[PDB]
């Protein structure tokens, strides 16, 4: 699991 | 590798990409950085060109992101305002 952030 | 900046205008939805990688949520086994995972149609990023999924971000505007958490990097790259300098490094 890791964390995918919009931008 | 080579550094690259890329200079950015803000849209309206943002910066037109999305972000992994950081300190507690490695994008790649034993490396912290952050790394570029999409570029979505119709934003800033892909219309300007240069930026491409798997690229390293180094700084953003006056803000480093070498070693930073997947947080730091995201309020960094979100408290930005109209024109961006990106400082990125191609895959090798």
């Amino acid at each position: 699991n890791e964390k995918v952030s919009c931008v | 590798a080579a550094i690259m900046e890329i200079k950015l205008i803000k849209g309206p939805k943002g910066l037109g990409f999305s972000i992994a990688g950081g300190v507690g949520n490695q994008h790649i086994p034993g490396d912290n950085s952050i790394y570029v995972t999409k570029i979505i149609e119709g934003g800033a990023a892909h219309k300007d060109g240069k930026l491409q999924i798997g690229d390293k971000l180094l700084a953003v505007n006056s803000v480093c992101l070498e070693e930073v958490t997947h947080e730091e990097a995201v309020t960094a790259l979100k408290n930005t305002s109209d024109f961006v300098y990106l400082k990125v490094a191609k895959p090798t």
